């Protein structure tokens, strides 16, 4: 289960860390952030 | 060359006909969308990746290209997306054009046209099922 | 062997109209989600359709949508003979109901879903391939 | 070859595949089975085969 989040007109792909209550932390580059979970989408590869 | 496709939007008639081509066999894939969107684009690529192993698909920069609903749908299934028969296809929607009344019409006749028709020497329609088939 | 051989169906779901084509040799499934259940949409699918596989008879329902002119029309200029199991297309929709929540518009669920059941093993996708291109080369 | 679907009323339904015979600028005369039949040119789609 590998999970893809697009954030915050949109950014991704960015490398699931920790999925919380009201947001998600999370990385790509370097710059890890946390965005609150409704406008970062999750979704999985195949 | 197996899983190798293109990706081009035409402009006609103020409408945006999306084309894929299977780069090895020629193949041709096209559906006429309501706008030049990356939501639109992406729809297709599902569609397409459904349908065919592609392994990578070749673009512009088109802001429908580069459009991360465009990236996501590549993630999700297989496919690396790169950025470094389309003019034949035109031709022959010019040339079927007043058969049809709408645009859409003309398009898929086109490219029923263009996959079934040989050089007799096989078509591409039958190129593409070949190729993929020799692979696996 | 019927490499020409397919079932078109519909589906409501979603008080939407989703259009399914299975070639029934294979397995192998193309789905879309149409407007209305009209003749022109059904026929405008098979013409699609057409185009990409060789497509000798389409099997359908009595359908208003399928005894359409429209779909007669794009049968006698493709040269689809038009006749008048269903297990393919109800796996579609366990599918669809599977991942119906990791995508917001129900067409990004289905055609997940035609993916996932064309690619799972072998597979259907493979089957086609190999059924359409044995009778191209024998 | 050419196939004529016409509608020979207001529009119950487009009627199915028709032979053209002839083809003039306000009229088509097409043969349905073995019945000979007069319709305008704006009731008729001609449609050639692949
Ligand atoms: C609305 C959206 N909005 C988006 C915004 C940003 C990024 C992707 C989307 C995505 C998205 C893109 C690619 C995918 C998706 C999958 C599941 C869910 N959403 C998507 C699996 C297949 O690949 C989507 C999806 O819709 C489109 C297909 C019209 C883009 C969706 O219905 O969620
Ligand atoms: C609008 C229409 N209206 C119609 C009304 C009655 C009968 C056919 C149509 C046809 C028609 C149907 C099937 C075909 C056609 C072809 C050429 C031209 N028209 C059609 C070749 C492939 O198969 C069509 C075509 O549109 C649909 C495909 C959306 C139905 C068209 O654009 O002419």
């Amino acid at each position: 289960q590998n999970f893809r989040v697009y954030y915050r007109v949109w950014k991704g792909p960015a490398k699931l860390l920790w999925k919380g209550e009201g947001a998600v932390v999370i990385q790509d580059n370097s710059d890890i952030k946390v965005v609150p979970r409704r406008k970062a989408k999750i979704i999985r590869d195949y | 060359s197996p899983g190798i496709w293109q990706l081009d939007c035409t402009h006609l008639e103020g409408k945006v006909i999306l084309v894929a081509v299977h780069v090895a066999s020629g193949y041709i894939e096209a559906e006429v969308i309501p706008a030049e969107t990356g939501q639109e684009t992406a729809y297709f690529l599902l569609k397409l990746a459904g349908r065919w192993p592609v392994k990578t698909v070749h673009t512009d920069n088109g802001s429908n290209f580069t459009s991360t609903t465009v990236k996501a749908a590549c993630w999700w299934a297989g496919i690396k997306q790169e950025f470094g028969m389309n003019k034949e296809l035109k031709k022959i929607i010019g040339q079927v054009r007043d058969q049809a009344e709408h645009l859409k019409t003309a398009v898929q006749m086109a490219v029923f046209i263009h996959n079934k028709k040989r050089k007799g020497g096989y078509s591409a329609g039958e190129r593409i099922v070949d190729i993929i088939a020799t692979d696996i």
